[PDB]
């Protein structure tokens, strides 16, 4: 197996049993000895997969309005950089049907109902297929693996029937999650340095590459 | 290998042990039979190594106690910011800091106490504060009361966070002993992480929020029209007008053209004439350099990769023909004894606090701090007292380590062994030094007093008589005054105005700082200081060195660290424990610090502080009477104690009336302590025997049998009351004098 | 009223505390602070919740029914928030003292019931008039249960009591809601409801800055 | 000093001075004839009380005589 | 619950509650009946 | 630029002095509300600061009104909201 900056400590517990395993753990965060709460091997893999899943959607969320508005698809005023949509009021904001602080409460309620239910699966595997939830609990029983629930809702197409395809898909998903993680970190770093959006940054670089980079942008 | 090591749910969270007082110790948990129990519960509350012999269990307890202390400190800071935001005249003081006295406490109108709301100016009535918070807030760029409210809310949130962290790390995730003993990682993180990153962040705040707002303030623009701090980050153009170099961005930093940042990163020295404090451009550069120095320092030790040092390796390689094996064995001692680490850290912190006190008056960092005499005197005295107390605690805990954790069979060290093998020579030499210094310092004062009383002023030790000039300190002053020209060419002015550069800084018709002259009187007080410091060192070192055994008591270790005596035998064996030595050394620390603060007060009021007119004439508070009057004890009695106490004794019926009341109360408590210090418990137990009879006659005798205080407890009560009364007397007298006349 | 270990919980997937068993009506396993750990504390708290629920139900009716009819015009009652400072046939102090006397007699007899169950079921003046209730908190009789719905099967009784407890909890929330809404908005509750229904995206708490 | 500090501290300190004298050249030629010991427990109380009383009497005598003789009432 | 009530019955907690109530009572009496030298 | 904000402060000296007087007077009267009779038992169910914007208490409302005046929408340092 290909190893990227491994160690004796890393290879003791990183044995290839997890998808996207390259023995990379310089700081020993996944060591099973004396591990609990936030720093345990089973919470960290779930956190990696979950964070990659949100980052994968977030990259498209940031890139879609700016790309569509650079074409003639969506109205210009709805095509904004991700930091000018109201998420960062100093950089500008948009006027929606509801106040942003009222939208925050609605999102808080919905997302809380989702995430507390997600957590009770981790803290109690089969718990959420038992109590009445308007009949949806029939498909919210989990699978015993917190990051891979499956079922009628979360895996409706029923892909990865055999083990060899499920493992390959898990590898691809963790790899794309890592790549989108890096992409969103790049977005966050580029936003203050260069005052424009990621797509404008891309276009301005393949127009005159030697005058649009970090070396030039050590001025803002 | 260095890794996180925790234990899950070690102690269950329940109220059952709250209902059982004394649960932490075997003896106390059984309940009380006499009143002594009630005291024993409070004296052993935090003596964790006496509760259990497990090092891990003790370490977890101290780790959570630190979180509790941090929560209390955050609550205190939140209260200070909230009172600044809600009950203060800060916004009026900002527009006129030279004519308005800071105030952040307002009393209620009850039982006539509303007289304490005095005229501090700015259309405000309150109590004048001497903490210096107003100048620090002005330096930080704080301009409105809203930003203080947000700071109070944040400090409350942080206090809640620390309390939750303490509970979580004692009851849910308790770190193992190996985690605590990872000293290399702790040193690396505290040097690079805490200090380096903290100073870097503060430097960023200063170059982004402090420098521009203070430039606007020092230019004379209204605080309510200064742009908000974030406006100096949003449009960089506002920042490119005060300093055009900001137009270049971070390109000069990465291309190594640092002189392009000379506008806001300077090496000036001296004081800002408009402000009377250190240049903010100097302070930002200081913090930016300190950040780099500490970030590089925090990379010295080896944690998980090959690079770095081993502390044990460094210790074991330092030995010589006079010191045997050297420092070998010290790593084992300092990684298994909490008391030795506490002793070392207490000594270093107490020494650093005194340095802070000395440096803050000579180089006022905050704006309008030098001309606020009440704040300067209060800060100096406060930090001197804190340093002295921490230094005494260092000796106490070194003695505790010697009594309990010392073990030559398993934790031998050559240096400590060799020190214990010639302690007689050390103690006798320090005794001789103390006697010599006491004579040649205090007896000169007696000689001067007798010569003055005999009508022979020409036979005294004075500047107009037999001279004793501090030539070495004068040479150091002259050398530091010439530094900008030869030894610090890049510096524009000397590091302080007191070295002798022949300039004075005046702010609002008041003298900030000027060259401080040294003469015979200073020669006298400095040796007085040295004598008292040496006596305190003698008392504490004799207790530390002779704690385990002496020729009188071969087995003093079996008696413990804190015991009254070993009986009236051998002529009398009172106060032979190491605890008594701390009890005695507290008095001498008090004496030394009192003399130091008296010296500071008189010198500042006589030769530095004062007023300046629009002619060029300086008039000091006491008119330069220190040189000719501070050389006799009668001079201190008359021109300092009698003359300057005239304020606190005529403060009745004014806003300063609370200081005379505290003056009398402190005198009363100081006198009260002498009952405990001069007597013994055998008389008091016999006296209690008669009162118990009177109670039994009326069937009101309590089941908890009344006991006189223990021999050690009476000493503790006496010394605590003595120190409280003494320190409060000076607190009230100093504050009244410097608020009325300053 | 038997144990119910499979009842719906306030926090699905959690474990109810051992003292919260399921025999009491309207039990969802909600006691995170352990306020009812002792059996005596639970006995006292059940009665406290019952009386709070009933008082808040009466209060919710008295605030919300008259103020809805004012907005329709069937009535012209004043605002509930300031109805206490108006002038009546007597000053407020003597009204409060008379209420203290009457309600104190009633509450003292209820206290005697709580401390000793049988104790006060009989008329002090006319020995033949008795309260037919059996459990504490449900006095029964012709005075407190004229229609006889208070007694019945041990299965319909549990749901009849659960409805009361849940309605009382809702009214308890609603009374404080109306109070704080009047404090922070300066107008009536039905005005608040209509304004929020007109502009749900903006007419909320955050519409104060 | 005599009323606050007690004997054992002083005895343990006198032991070191005895060693220092016994080890100092040109001073070994001189020997004490009575062994130096600290003051007794009762002796120290008496000495401290005597100093306290003498200071108490002299301070007030000086103050009274000087204050009544500066102005003669 | 029982243990917490036992803890609140300990001497220092009861003492601070009692003296706080006493201080409040005396303060309010002095606020509404100030400057009393005699008993009319 | 400094000598532009000096011009700005010259034209608004009186207005800023009236802000300072109001904000210090409110800070002092916060300790005297009950004696004055402005914020007490039946109306102090919440803060006297909360009562300042719903009842017009004498001294804690002048500060609220004067606090931001002549300032823009997002440039009053004493109120985050001001003109929202
Ligand atoms: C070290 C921190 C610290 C310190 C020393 C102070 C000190 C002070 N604050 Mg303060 N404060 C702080 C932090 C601090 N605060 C923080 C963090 C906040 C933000 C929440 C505040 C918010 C604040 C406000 C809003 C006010 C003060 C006020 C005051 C002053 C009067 C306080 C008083 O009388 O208590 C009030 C009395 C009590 C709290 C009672 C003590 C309770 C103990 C537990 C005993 C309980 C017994 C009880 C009283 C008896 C009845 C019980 C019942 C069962 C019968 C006083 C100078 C007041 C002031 O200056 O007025 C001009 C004021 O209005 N503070
Ligand atoms: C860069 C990393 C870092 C930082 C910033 C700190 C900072 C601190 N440590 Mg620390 N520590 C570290 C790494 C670090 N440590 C490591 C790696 C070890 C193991 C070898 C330890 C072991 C250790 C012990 C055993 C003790 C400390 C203590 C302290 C505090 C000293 C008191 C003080 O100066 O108040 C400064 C106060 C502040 C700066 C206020 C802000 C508080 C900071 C920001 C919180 C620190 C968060 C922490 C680094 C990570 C949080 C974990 C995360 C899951 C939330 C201080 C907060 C002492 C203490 O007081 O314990 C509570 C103590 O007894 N540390
Ligand atoms: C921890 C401290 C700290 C922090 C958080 C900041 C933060 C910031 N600085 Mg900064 N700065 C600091 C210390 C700090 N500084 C110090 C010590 C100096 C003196 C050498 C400077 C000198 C400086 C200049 C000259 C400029 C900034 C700028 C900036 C901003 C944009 C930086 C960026 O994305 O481009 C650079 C970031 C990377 C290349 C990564 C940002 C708010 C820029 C700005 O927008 O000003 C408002 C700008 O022009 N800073
Ligand atoms: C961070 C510093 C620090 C820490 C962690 C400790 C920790 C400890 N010390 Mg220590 N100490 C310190 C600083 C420190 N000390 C300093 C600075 C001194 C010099 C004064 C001492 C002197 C000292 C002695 C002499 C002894 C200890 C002892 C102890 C241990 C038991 C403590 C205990 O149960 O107290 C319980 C706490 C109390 C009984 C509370 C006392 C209250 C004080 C006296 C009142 C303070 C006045 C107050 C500020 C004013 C209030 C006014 C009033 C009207 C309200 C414990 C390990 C004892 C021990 O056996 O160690 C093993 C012991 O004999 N220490
Ligand atoms: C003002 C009162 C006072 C004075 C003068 C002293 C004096 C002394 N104490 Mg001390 N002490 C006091 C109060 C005082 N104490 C109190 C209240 C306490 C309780 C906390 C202590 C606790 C204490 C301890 C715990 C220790 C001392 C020590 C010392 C000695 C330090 C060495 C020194 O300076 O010798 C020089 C002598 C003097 C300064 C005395 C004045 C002499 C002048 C010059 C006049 C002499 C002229 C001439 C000889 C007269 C001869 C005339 C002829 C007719 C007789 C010294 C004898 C330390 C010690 O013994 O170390 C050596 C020590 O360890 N003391
Ligand atoms: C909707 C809320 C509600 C519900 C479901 C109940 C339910 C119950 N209550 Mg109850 N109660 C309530 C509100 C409620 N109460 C309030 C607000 C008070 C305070 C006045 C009381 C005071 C009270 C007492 C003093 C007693 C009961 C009793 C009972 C039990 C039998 C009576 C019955 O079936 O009521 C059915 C209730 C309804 C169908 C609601 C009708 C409401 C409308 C407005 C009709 C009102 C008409 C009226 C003539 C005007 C039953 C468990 C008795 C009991 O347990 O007997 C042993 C008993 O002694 N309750
Ligand atoms: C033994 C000493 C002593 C005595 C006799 C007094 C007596 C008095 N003091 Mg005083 N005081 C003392 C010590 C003493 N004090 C000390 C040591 C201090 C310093 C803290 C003070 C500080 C002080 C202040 C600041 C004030 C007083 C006041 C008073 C008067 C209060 C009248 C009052 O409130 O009646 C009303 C109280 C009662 C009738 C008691 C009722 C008790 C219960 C509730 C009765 C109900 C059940 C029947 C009274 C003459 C006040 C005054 O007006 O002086 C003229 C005042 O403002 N004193
Ligand atoms: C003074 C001369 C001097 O300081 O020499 C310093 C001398 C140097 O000792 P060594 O070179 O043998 O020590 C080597 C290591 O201990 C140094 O880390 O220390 C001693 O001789 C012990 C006595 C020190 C205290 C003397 C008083
Ligand atoms: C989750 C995430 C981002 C999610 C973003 C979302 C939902 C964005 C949403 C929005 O855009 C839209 C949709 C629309 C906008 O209008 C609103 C917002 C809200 C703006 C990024 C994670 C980003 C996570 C990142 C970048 C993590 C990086 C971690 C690294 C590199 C760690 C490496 C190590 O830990 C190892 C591997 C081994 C150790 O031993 C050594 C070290 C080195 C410590
Ligand atoms: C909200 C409330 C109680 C809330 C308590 C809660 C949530 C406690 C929760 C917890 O403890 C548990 C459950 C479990 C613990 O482990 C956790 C916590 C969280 C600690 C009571 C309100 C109770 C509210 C009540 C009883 C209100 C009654 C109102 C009346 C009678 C009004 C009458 C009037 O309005 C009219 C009718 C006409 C007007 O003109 C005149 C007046 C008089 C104003
Ligand atoms: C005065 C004195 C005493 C007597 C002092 C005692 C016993 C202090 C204890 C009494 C105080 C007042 C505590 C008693 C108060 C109760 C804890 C609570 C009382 C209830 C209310 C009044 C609060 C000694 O025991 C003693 C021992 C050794 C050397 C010197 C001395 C010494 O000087």
């Amino acid at each position: 197996r290909q190893l990227w900056f491994a160690s004796k400590q890393s290879l003791s517990y990183l044995n290839g049993s997890l998808p996207g395993d390259y023995g990379f753990d310089p700081l020993g965060l996944s060591d099973p000895e004396g591990a609990g709460f936030w720093f345990q091997p089973r919470w960290l893999s779930y956190g990696e997969v979950f964070n990659g899943r949100t980052a994968m959607v977030g990259v498209i969320g940031c890139l879609a309005p700016e790309i569509l508005g650079k074409a003639g698809l969506i109205p210009p005023e709805t095509a904004l950089p991700w930091f000018k949509t109201g998420v960062f009021p100093p950089a500008g904001s948009y006027e929606y049907w509801a106040d942003p602080y009222t939208l925050f409460v609605f999102e808080l309620g919905l997302v809380g109902f989702a995430e507390h239910r997600r957590y009770q699966d981790w803290s109690n595997p089969g718990s959420m297929g038992k109590q009445y939830f308007l009949g949806l609990e029939k498909g919210l029983g989990g699978s015993g693996d917190p990051a891979y629930p499956g079922g009628p809702f979360f895996n409706p197409l029923g892909l990865g029937k055999d083990e060899k395809s499920m493992w390959d898909y898990k590898v691809k998903e963790v790899k794309n999650g890592r790549l989108a993680m890096l992409a969103m970190l790049g977005f966050f770093v580029q936003a203050p340095v260069t005052g424009v959006g990621p797509y404008q940054n891309l276009l301005d670089h393949l127009a005159d590459p030697f005058n649009n980079n970090i070396f030039t942008n050590f001025k803002f | 290998e260095v890794k996180i090591l925790v234990d899950k749910d070690p102690v269950k969270t329940s109220f059952e042990e709250w209902a059982k007082p004394g649960h932490f110790s075997r003896t106390i948990a059984k309940g009380p039979d006499t009143t002594t129990w009630i005291w024993n519960l409070h004296a052993d509350a935090h003596d964790f190594d006496s509760h259990t012999s497990d090092l891990e269990e003790i370490s977890r307890k101290v780790f959570s106690a630190h979180f509790g202390q941090l929560s209390i400190i955050f609550l205190w800071l939140s209260g200070m910011y909230f009172h600044g935001a809600r009950f203060s005249n800060y916004e009026a003081w900002l527009s006129d800091p030279t004519h308005i006295g800071p105030s952040a406490q307002v009393v209620w109108p009850i039982v006539g106490q509303e007289i304490l709301n005095g005229d501090v100016g700015g259309g405000f009535r309150g109590i004048q504060i001497t903490s210096g918070f107003f100048q620090m807030w002005r330096a930080s760029g704080i301009t409105s009361e809203l930003q203080l409210y947000c700071t109070a809310i944040g400090a409350l949130i942080f206090a809640a966070l620390m309390l939750f962290a303490g509970w979580f790390h004692y009851h849910k995730a308790a770190p193992k002993l190996a985690w605590f003993q990872d000293v290399e990682s702790m040193l690396n993180h505290h040097l690079a992480g805490l200090l380096g990153l903290g100073s870097l962040g503060w430097a960023g705040h200063q170059v982004h929020v402090s420098l521009p707002i203070n430039q606007f303030l020092n230019a004379g623009v209204d605080p309510k029209e200064i742009p908000l701090p974030h406006e100096f980050i949003l449009n960089r153009d506002l920042l490119s007008q005060l300093y055009p170099s900001f137009a270049e961005g971070a390109t000069p930093f990465f291309t190594l053209n640092w002189s392009k940042y000379a506008e806001f990163l300077t090496f000036r020295g001296g004081l800002d004439p408009v402000t009377g404090g250190l240049w903010l451009t100097d302070i930002a550069h200081h913090h930016l350099a300190i950040a780099i120095l500490f970030l590089i320092a925090g990379h010295m030790y080896r944690t998980n990769w090959g690079i770095g040092h081993g502390l044990k390796d460094i210790l074991e390689a330092h030995k010589g023909p006079f010191t045997g094996q050297g420092h070998k064995g010290l790593y084992e001692i300092l990684t298994t004894s909490w008391h030795a680490q506490l002793s070392l850290n207490l000594a270093m912190l107490g020494s650093l606090t005194i340095v802070v006190a000395h440096h803050m008056y000579s180089m006022p960092p905050y704006p309008y701090l030098a001309t606020d005499y009440g704040t300067q005197l209060s800060l100096f005295t406060h930090h001197m007292w804190i340093g002295g107390f921490l230094i005494v605690g260092a000796a106490a805990h070194a003695a505790i380590f010697m009594v309990r954790d010392y073990d030559p069979t398993t934790r031998y060290n050559d240096l400590l062994d060799r020190v214990l093998r010639h302690r007689d020579a050390i103690i006798s030499h320090l005794n001789w030094a103390c006697i010599f210094l006491g004579f040649h310092s205090f007896g000169l004062y007696i000689h001067n007093d007798t010569m003055s009383a005999l009508g022979r002023p020409q036979d005294m030790f004075s500047d107009t008589a037999i001279q004793l000039q501090p030539v070495f300190a004068q040479w150091i002053q002259n050398t530091h005054a010439l530094a900008p020209g030869a030894t610090a060419p890049s510096a524009t002015a000397s590091t302080s105005l007191t070295w002798g550069g022949g300039d004075l800084v005046a702010v609002g018709g008041k003298v900030a700082l000027l060259p401080i002259p040294l003469g015979t009187a200073d020669f006298l007080v400095h040796h007085i200081h040295a004598f008292t410091i040496h006596v305190t060192v003698l008392i504490l070192l004799k207790g530390v060195l002779f704690a385990r055994s002496s020729r009188l008591i071969p087995d003093k270790a079996n008696l413990g660290f804190r015991f009254p005596c070993d009986g009236p035998g051998r002529g009398g064996t009172c106060q032979v424990s190491a605890w008594d030595h701390v009890f005695l050394g507290l008095f001498w620390m008090y004496n030394s610090i009192s003399v130091v603060i008296f010296h500071f007060s008189w010198k500042m009021q006589s030769d530095v502080w004062g007023s300046i007119s629009d002619q060029g004439v300086v008039t000091h508070i006491t008119g330069g009477n220190f040189a000719q009057s501070s050389i006799t004890i009668n001079g201190w009695l008359r021109d300092f104690l009698w003359a300057q106490a005239s304020q606190v004794i005529q403060s009745y019926g004014s806003s300063l009336s609370a200081y005379g009341l505290f003056f009398l109360g402190a005198h009363f408590v100081w006198a009260f302590s002498l009952m405990f210090l001069f007597s013994g418990r055998g008389y008091w137990q016999e006296l209690i025997e008669s009162i118990v009879w009177a109670h039994n006659k009326l069937k009101v005798a309590p089941a908890t049998q009344p006991r006189a205080l223990s021999i050690v407890q009476g000493r503790a009560v006496g010394v605590t009351h003595y120190l409280l009364g003494g320190i409060a007397t000076t607190w009230a007298f100093f504050l009244a004098r410097i608020i009325a006349v300053g | 009223f038997a144990p119910d270990p499979n009842r719906p919980l306030w926090f699905p997937g959690s474990t109810p505390p051992p003292w919260l068993d399921g025999s009491l009506p309207a039990d969802f396993g909600f006691d995170p602070l352990g306020l009812a750990s002792d059996p005596d504390s639970l006995k006292w708290n059940v009665q406290a919740e019952i009386v709070h629920c009933r008082w808040a139900m009466l209060g919710a009716a008295g605030i919300f029914i008259p103020e809805l009819l004012t907005k329709i015009g069937i009535l012209n009652t004043p605002s509930w928030y300031s109805a206490g400072e108006l002038q009546y046939f007597t000053d407020t102090t003597t009204l409060f003292i008379v209420e203290l006397f009457f309600i104190g007699w009633a509450e003292g007899r209820r206290w005697a019931d709580i401390l000793k169950p049988g104790c006060v079921n009989t008329d002090p003046i006319f020995p033949n008039n008795k309260l037919t209730g059996t459990d504490v908190g449900y006095p029964g009789g012709l005075w407190f249960d004229p229609l006889g719905w208070g007694t019945g099967s041990p299965e319909k009784l549990k749901e009849l009591r659960t409805k009361e407890i849940k309605n009382g909890r809702l009214a308890m929330l609603a009374v404080m809601g109306a109070w704080f809404q009047h404090v922070y908005t300066g107008t009536g509750p039905i005005d608040n409801l209509s304004a929020h229904l007109a502009d749900p995206g903006h007419a909320t708490v955050f519409a104060a800055f | 000093m005599f009323l606050i500090s007690w004997r054992g501290y002083w005895q343990e300190l006198i032991e070191t001075l005895a060693w220092a004298h016994e080890r100092t050249p040109l001073a070994n030629l001189i020997r004490w004839r009575d062994k130096p010991v600290a003051l007794s427990i009762v002796q120290a109380r008496l000495v401290g009380l005597a100093h306290f009383s003498v200071g108490y009497i002299f301070t007030y005598a000086a103050f009274l005589i000087a204050s009544t003789s500066g102005k003669f009432g | 619950m029982r243990d917490l009530k036992t803890y609140l019955s300990v001497a220092p907690v009861l003492s601070t509650l009692w003296f706080g109530a006493l201080a409040g009572l005396l303060i309010e009496i002095n606020r509404f009946f100030p400057d009393a030298l005699t008993f009319p | 630029v400094i000598d532009y904000y000096l011009e700005k402060s010259k034209a608004n000296k009186e207005l800023n002095d009236k802000k300072r007087l109001a904000t210090t007077d409110a800070n002092f009267a916060r300790a005297y509300t009950v004696e004055f009779g402005t914020c007490k038992f039946p109306e102090n169910f919440t803060g006297c600061q909360d009562l300042a914007k719903q009842k017009k208490v004498p001294f804690l409302s002048e500060d609220l009104d004067i606090e931001c005046e002549g300032k823009d929408i997002y440039k009053c340092g004493s109120n985050v909201f001001w003109k929202w």
